[PDB]
């Protein structure tokens, strides 16, 4: 079972991809998107990129969506919304966890599926590359270079932060 | 045996926070002219055990009739993230050794929060939901400071692995090269963890009690160790950051004693400021940090930056 | 392509379905709007580390700043529209026609 | 298209240095020391060609010289290399730091009955 | 004091990489023939396998280029043990 | 594995004792006891994200200053910390960090 | 005389973010100045993160030398003396 | 209206980061530098219309390493075929694949 | 909102645009429109109107879809190629997703029900940014991949757009919302000669932003945006509700007028490529186009709708603040045609 | 007085000081009396991979010296 670890978390990351997509009320939206967050770091942790998952961790999930709970507690709607509160979000989420499935089975019985491009149903573990980075995390070099390489990438980012806050000021001037 | 090992770090963990409990009493019982718990069992250890049990007999009051499937996650989030924090920290082998253990260390304090921020919804009370507000406030000011003093040290150490933390302070404790961050840092761990002067959240004086106002018997008692474990865990967390031990190879308990007896201090001195200082009020909680600290940190970090170029004592990378 | 392709891809066209058909709550498209990011930033941190694209590893950091650019911005908005309105509500936003 | 010309099991078998990381890092500055010109020949051929098969005899080289280096060691230095790689297996790291004292030990048999100097750094 | 015990680090540092230096041919030499040994392995275990099924070559590039490519962990790891598998592919990353 | 064991231990352990702790307690026998405004100080919780964003960019730093252009690293660096200081500046002196 | 009593007052009412200033306009200044820098990138220089992936002697390289102990070549003497 | 001004001022703005077979930090290389390095030199001032068709062999090989679609097709083929061969008990594995022998250091 | 912010933020957008056309990245082209979109938003809302929030709104959403929608078209192309760079997109479906994208950011239908309503939020001035900057960015990224772009895609959503142009307009007597489905009708035919030669498109693009600049600074002298405030304006000042006239008889296509040689060259380049049915369409349709602007100029110059009495009051006044780019503007939108040869400057 | 403070302390010392001994003395107790091999990287895990193929017993710690050799 342990071959598909990956396979799994995707699954899992689809599932909660229809919740907060289904539309309950933002509360349990937020525990899709972190539970998807989450998820999405696993499996980049598989594929060996401990740095930029556990970015997701902090940034995203106590990130963005923190301030997303934040928010819909300040506007508290009346009833918490939840997938069986309107027929619709249930149906909507019980049929994408089927649509989920329906890929997943033919992907696994079809050796080749083609939704919109071909899939094939060979474990991810073939994918990986046999090489040896020695004493070196890719990913931390990579990353870094930011700095070294990517002075402009450095200079953009960071003026569109210094305008996001100018700008975010602006919007809530309200006149 | 790994299992072995979890649980090992667990159970203590735990019969650590119950005796910290009646550490805190006694300690701030004799800094008040008073006694602590001493008539449930010798010298009061048997408090702990007393209270637990009264609480766990107690009556399971729960009028929140909102989303009671967050009223329960809540204290699950928070102790399960409790006691996974204390997995990473070298002491001095860690349980799991991370290259980037310092981070998932903020990721979990950064998560804990949500336990806190959903108590206090679906709790659906006023004080409940408006004091749940304030933490998220407090918690999220103070994270960026925490943030930055952390990277701000890091640099020293060359990586976010903590193992390497003790190879860095072999010769000299890191306080001596960076006090500032060390006195803010320390604040900052007291905002995080929801102490005094800081106990805005809970806030009994002003807040009858805050996040947790509707939870009572056993979700209160795993708050009350989640919040006591956060303490002690960050108190472990700068003595291994500044006031580093010396490790011997062959024998790790020089250095587990050694640590833990710095752990003690910290978390003592976590009691004792408790028992000092009045607490902030909200607004000049937050003042302190984003128009005090914030600048300071960011200071400090460009000097942290610069000290290694122009000393050459850039750490290695491994 | 591997099947966790497959599943991200999937992942973001329900995600995208969901914010093409708004239900009441403005909060919930932004919801998905961080979600779709969120397999954006799956999707492309998978692409560089198996292709070994050392110098594209900070595309996905990049794409996050601006991914939490964007969300807030829409609760910037979203803020103001619900002090216009007393609600996130959609369909309170009805002024301009057509 | 074409198929690939993998090499035959026969010609790939070559005797193998069976010692563990521990040994290996302990003699491994002397290993490179003398042992340099058979290793430099077989990273020259790996690079140029950037083909596996093709350097395969110049990887026997290697293998058979870092063979008699051991030998060596084990005719002139047996016990002070044995004591300076059980120091060195303790550490999980296999740090050089805690083994200092072996190591000169080491050195200094090894500098008196075969000559061998250690490289400096760099 | 921090500038005099950070610059000894980097110079023990380059020592460590030193000997890895020393002992990387060795290893390269090994991981080569490791690889054509489990690549050969499994073509004959493929001939085995594939012999009667219909229209299909042994051992067939899938690449147009008559050149050497680093096998996939796949190729080489493709009809082993799961635990080798396992092994293999999540090593490093699941260690700690 | 020892990383996915770890989280798992801890998470049995905790709803483990919310169970003994939920209802557990709760078959002891007794009766019947009965029982926003608008934040616009959310702004404060706003720009911690684009703090935090700086943040997340700053993190890089301790294998940045590894590189061989030590000296356009550290421009970059100092130019990062010193646009995030500047951001700060213009809140505050906008009366933007109005909290609470 | 006006930047003095300027400063005065800082340093009275605002102790912190003169502070901060003059911290910060040290770690934009000392690094320039400092001589200690090009050592640093020295030092990162001589990390031998990659392999030194030899090069085929033509006979025509007299500085590149032919074997490690060897006294052509780059020193790291003065690291060691650093 | 794509202004090269980078190509006019000399600027590398962003065309470090435009291909995997660039420098890249400390000369680490892509999984597929050798194939996308032989398809740029192949389609290199010939336009794209012609390297459309005359480097198509290139491009093919080097979307293979890329995808690796027809290598896991292959090895689909391979586990499907050895599956069924076990099933009709005609096919043993090898002790060695197995793990009843060492493998080779 | 404080003029020096305001400035900072309209070179925020600017640059933005700048990027776009500047970046042979698609990372650093998906930042310019990230840029533009963050600078954008509060230069809608700098009046601040429940409106214009509502516009802001609309804007945030639809560009953050087409954002969203691009960057996945980016990342797929890297899962096939493995390359960044703007150039031929080498997977059909990204290539169909990223022409969704930029079409929804153009506003080109089926993603034009935006336009109006964000036109009719927005002030004047915002709303002249918004039709004529904004559309920069996104045709320049378009003609850089236009070999890639299936042409029947662009040629449907360019018909559609253009019919749905006109249509909109004649049932419109708020003159923004009359503005942007003429801007929809234009950018339809824009895009239509994309496939085949992007210098027409270029042209197109040029005396369109012309006109529309000229349209707008009208408007903003003249302070109308009803029908009706305009009737009133030929009692003030007649010579601007001329202009305006002229310049509306421009935007249908009429010649000897400036507007007919986009057309004439589109129609021209179309058939050189056995186009034929397709201009004819296009041309005919662009007969509603005509049509509101026919009856613009009925209400505005042509004919002398009723005043008020309080008009005699601003008849002593003169205005106070004067747009120097307005008579240059006019005299290109309107008497350029004798001039198109200079088409291969842009070329 | 005072001291009477100091046995709870003394139990929470005792109680903090079990995980740390714990997990070293597991350590050394599984990798046969030696510290658990630190891999921060991929080289070291290599190693790793290499003392397991080499000890025959397919465990890392069991190390083979100079008696393999010839």
């Amino acid at each position: 079972m342990t071959m598909y670890i990956a396979f799994i978390l995707s699954t899992i990351f689809v599932i909660g991809f229809v919740g907060f997509s289904s539309k309950p009320s933002p509360i349990y939206g937020g525990l899709g998107l972190i539970v998807s967050g989450g998820v999405g770091c696993g499996i980049v942790l598989n594929f060996g990129g401990s740095f930029l998952g556990l970015m997701v961790f902090l940034i995203y999930l106590g990130g963005m969506l923190v301030v997303f709970g934040y928010t819909t507690a300040m506007a508290t709607e009346m009833y918490p919304e939840v997938w069986v509160s309107n027929k619709t979000v249930f149906g909507a989420f019980v049929s994408g966890l089927m649509m989920e499935f329906c890929m997943v089975y033919y992907a696994l019985k079809e050796e080749e599926v083609e939704i919109i491009f071909k899939f094939n149903g060979l474990g991810d573990w073939v994918i990986y590359d046999t090489g040896d980075s020695g004493f070196f995390s890719e990913e931390a070099m990579g990353i870094a270079a930011l700095y070294s390489y990517g002075t402009w990438l450095v200079i953009v980012t960071g003026w569109s932060l210094l305008i996001g806050v100018v700008v975010i000021m602006e919007i809530t001037r309200g006149n | 045996m790994f299992m072995i090992n979890i649980l090992s770090l667990i159970i203590p963990i735990l019969l650590a926070v119950a005796f910290l409990t009646l550490v805190e009493r006694k300690v701030l019982g004799y800094m008040q002219l008073r006694k602590g718990p001493n008539v449930v069992g010798p010298y009061g250890l048997l408090q702990p055990i007393a209270d637990a049990l009264k609480l766990f007999t107690k009556e399971p009051l729960r009028p929140a009739t909102s989303s009671i499937s967050m009223f329960i996650i809540a204290p699950i989030l928070a102790l399960s993230l409790a006691l996974t924090m204390w997995v990473p920290l070298p002491m001095p082998y860690p349980l799991i050794n991370m290259n980037l253990g310092v981070l998932f260390m903020l990721a979990m304090s950064s998560l804990a929060v949500y336990s806190i921020l959903w108590s206090g919804w679906a709790s659906n009370s006023k004080y409940a939901l408006i004091g749940a507000l304030r933490a998220v406030a407090q918690t999220i000011s103070y994270e960026v400071t925490l943030a930055i003093i952390l990277l701000s040290v890091l640099l020293m150490n060359g990586s976010y692995t903590l193992s390497t933390l003790i190879t860095t302070q072999e010769h000299i404790w890191m306080i001596f090269t960076s006090w500032p961050l060390a006195m803010m840092w320390f604040i900052s761990t007291l905002a995080e963890t929801n102490r005094a002067p800081f106990d805005l959240t809970e806030g009994e004086s002003e807040l009858v009690s805050g996040f947790n106002v509707e939870y009572a018997a056993g979700p209160f008692a795993m708050f009350f160790m989640a919040e006591y474990a956060n303490i002690i865990m960050m108190n472990a967390f700068t003595a291994i950051l500044f006031l580093g031990a010396s490790h011997d190879p062959h024998t790790p308990e020089l250095y587990t004693i050694n640590f833990v007896l710095k752990t003690l201090a910290l978390t003592i001195t976590f009691l004792w400021i408790r028992a000092s200082y009045p607490r902030f009020r909200y607004d000049q909680l937050m003042h302190l940090l984003w128009k005090s600290f914030l600048p300071l940190t960011l200071a400090l970090c460009m000097w942290h930056i610069s000290l290694p170029i122009m000393t050459a004592s850039i750490p290695p990378q491994s | 392509m591997p099947l966790v392709y497959m599943n991200i891809i999937m992942a973001f066209a329900i995600a995208l379905a969901g914010l093409l058909m708004y239900r009441s709550h403005l909060m919930s498209s932004l919801l998905c709007l961080e979600g779709m990011m969120l397999s954006l930033f799956i999707m492309s941190t998978l692409i560089i580390l198996n292709t070994h694209f050392t110098l594209a590893n900070m595309m996905p950091i990049i794409l996050l700043v601006f991914a939490a650019c964007e969300a807030a911005l829409g609760l910037s908005l979203l803020v103001m529209v619900s002090n216009t309105y007393g609600t996130d509500y959609v369909q309170n936003l009805n002024l301009l026609q057509c | 298209p074409g198929i690939v010309e993998l090499p035959t099991l026969e010609d790939l078998k070559v005797q193998e240095v069976k010692v563990s990381s521990s040994v290996l890092k302990a003699a491994a500055h002397h290993y490179g020391a003398q042992c340099d010109k058979p290793n430099k020949e077989f990273m020259l051929c790996r690079w140029e060609e950037k083909d596996p098969r093709r350097c395969l005899e110049e990887g026997k080289l290697v293998n058979q010289c870092a063979l008699d280096f051991f030998r060596q060691i084990k005719r002139h230095c047996a016990e002070p290399f044995t004591e300076y790689w059980t120091c060195i297996d303790y550490s999980g790291l296999q740090l050089f730091r805690h083994c200092r004292k072996q190591q000169a030990k080491f050195d200094e048999c090894v500098l008196d009955k075969l000559g061998w100097v250690r490289p400096d750094l760099g | 004091s921090m500038m005099k015990w950070n610059r000894e680090r980097r110079r023990l540092q380059i020592e460590d990489f030193e000997a890895r230096i020393a002992l990387m041919p060795l290893f390269q030499a090994e991981k080569d023939r490791r690889v054509l040994q489990m690549l050969r392995e499994n073509l004959e275990e493929e001939a085995i396998i594939m012999k009667d099924v219909p229209d299909w070559k042994v051992g067939e590039s899938v690449f147009h280029t008559t050149r050497w490519v680093t096998p996939m962990m796949g190729e080489l790891y493709g009809l082993r043990t799961n635990e080798e598998i396992l092994s293999a592919t999540y090593g490093f990353i699941w260690y700690t | 594995m020892n990383i996915m064991l770890t989280l798992l231990t801890n998470v049995t352990l905790a709803s483990l004792l919310v169970l003994i702790a939920f209802w557990l307690p709760q078959l002891n026998a007794y009766s019947e006891k009965t029982s926003p405004f608008s934040m616009k100080f959310f702004l404060v919780a706003i720009t911690f994200l684009l703090f935090d964003l700086e943040i997340a960019l700053l993190l890089p730093l301790p294998w940045a200053s590894q590189t061989n252009n030590l000296k356009t690293m550290l421009t970059m660096a100092l130019f990062l910390l010193i646009l995030l200081a500047a951001s700060l500046a213009y809140e505050w002196t906008q009366k933007g960090l109005e909290w609470a | 005389g006006r930047i003095a009593s300027f400063l005065k007052n800082a340093w009275a009412k605002e102790p912190v973010l003169v502070a901060s200033f003059a911290i910060g306009g040290l770690a934009i200044i000392l690094p320039s100045l400092s001589p200690y820098t090009n050592y640093a990138i020295r030092i990162n220089r001589a990390t031998p993160y990659n392999y030194p992936v030899p090069l085929r002697d033509d006979g025509n390289m007299p500085d590149v030398p032919s074997h490690p102990q060897d006294p052509q070549g780059p020193s790291l003497e003065w690291l060691k003396n650093l | 209206p794509f202004f090269d001004v980078q190509k006019r001022l000399g600027l590398d703005l962003d065309r470090w980061m435009t291909i995997q077979s660039a420098e890249q930090p400390h000369k680490i290389p892509g999984r597929c530098h050798a194939f996308e390095k032989e398809w740029i030199e192949c389609a290199h001032g010939i336009g794209g219309i012609r390297a459309e068709k005359e480097c198509k062999i290139e491009f093919d090989d080097f979307v293979e390493c890329l995808l690796r679609q027809k290598t896991m097709k292959r090895l689909s083929a391979i586990k499907r075929q050895r599956d069924k061969l076990i099933k009709e008990g005609k096919y043993t594995p090898p002790p060695h694949h197995l793990g009843k022998e060492d493998p080779r250091p | 909102m404080n003029p020096i912010i305001y400035t900072t933020l309209i070179m925020t957008v600017m640059s933005g645009t700048m990027l776009v056309m500047i970046s042979s990245h698609w990372l650093l082209i998906w930042i310019g429109f990230e840029m533009n979109l963050l600078a954008m938003i509060p230069v809608l809302m700098k009046n601040f109107n429940p409106r214009a929030t509502e516009a802001a709104t609309k804007y945030f959403l639809t560009q953050a879809t087409a954002s969203m929608m691009l960057m996945m078209a980016i990342i797929i192309n890297l899962l096939y190629s493995g390359q960044w760079t703007i150039t031929k997109m080498f997977n059909p479906v990204a290539m169909t997703m990223m022409t969704m994208a930029l079409a929804m950011k153009l506003g080109l239908s089926p993603f034009h029900f935006w336009v109006p309503e964000v036109t009719q939020g927005i002030s004047l001035q915002a709303g002249l940014l918004l039709l004529t900057w904004q559309k920069l960015a996104p045709l320049s990224v378009l003609c850089q991949i236009s070999q890639s772009i299936n042409p029947n895609l662009m040629l449907t959503m360019a018909m559609l757009s253009i019919l749905i142009g006109g249509w909109g307009g004649l049932n419109q007597t708020q003159l923004r919302k009359i503005m942007a489905y003429s801007s929809i009708a234009h950018m339809g035919w824009m895009t239509a000669v994309l496939p085949y030669n992007t210098t027409m498109t270029i042209l197109n693009l040029l005396i369109y932003i012309t006109m529309t600049l000229a349209m707008f600074m009208l408007l903003i002298h003249s302070s109308a945006t009803t029908t009706l405030s305009l009737s009133h304006t030929w009692n003030k000042m007649p010579v601007i509700t001329s202009l305006m006239m002229v310049t509306l008889l421009s935007m249908g296509g009429l010649p000897p007028l400036s507007g007919f040689m986009p057309k004439w060259m589109i129609i021209q380049e179309m058939t050189k490529n056995e186009s034929i049915i397709m201009p004819t369409l296009m041309a005919m349709t662009a007969l509603l186009n005509l049509y509101f602007y026919m009856r613009l100029a009925y209400s505005s110059s042509l004919t002398m709708f009723p005043s008020t009495n309080n008009m005699k009051m601003k008849w002593q006044f003169e205005h106070t603040k004067q747009m120097k780019l307005l008579p240059t503007m006019i005299v290109l939108s309107t008497l350029v045609l004798p001039m198109t040869p200079a088409l291969s400057s842009l070329n | 007085m005072w001291f009477e403070i100091l046995p709870g302390i003394a139990v929470m010392a005792a109680c903090l000081f079990i995980p740390g001994m714990a997990t070293a003395h597991i350590h050394k107790f599984t990798n046969g009396g030696k510290e658990k091999r630190v891999a921060h990287f991929s080289y070291q895990w290599n190693l790793m991979e290499r003392d397991r193929c080499i000890s025959g017993v397919n465990r890392y710690h069991v190390t083979k010296g100079l008696e393999n050799i010839d």
